């Protein structure tokens, strides 16, 4: 935010006044998420009689 | 009659959390008809899990 004002007057009346204001703001956000799960079950059976 | 059974149970758990937040704002104004004003802030926030 920025603002400037200037005024000058001198009688011989004459009066002059100038004001300037400029405001600018920017917001940026980002969100990333990842989830991975692996489940493996290996069962082997062998029987001889 | 022989019997031999072996069980090898293993469980591992690991969790890490880190968060960093930094915020800085600076504003300066000087007037001597002359008027000047400046205002600006900055904010930063980050978190990971
Ligand atoms: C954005 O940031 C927010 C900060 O509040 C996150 O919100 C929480 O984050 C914690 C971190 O582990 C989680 O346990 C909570 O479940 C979150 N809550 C909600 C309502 O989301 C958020 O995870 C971040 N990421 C996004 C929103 O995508």
């Amino acid at each position: 935010k920025s603002g400037f004002s200037f005024g000058f007057k001198i009688p011989g009346i004459f009066e002059l006044g100038i004001s300037s204001q400029s405001d600018r703001g920017k917001h940026y956000i980002r969100r990333t998420k990842r989830f991975s799960h692996t489940k493996s079950v290996f069962l082997h059976a062998r029987s001889d009689l | 009659y022989r019997v031999l059974f072996y069980v090898d149970s293993e469980k591992l758990k690991q969790n890490d959390f880190n968060s960093v937040e930094e915020k800085k704002c600076k504003s300066s104004g000087w007037h001597f008809v002359v008027k000047f004003s400046s205002h600006g802030c900055k904010e930063l926030e980050n978190a990971l899990k």
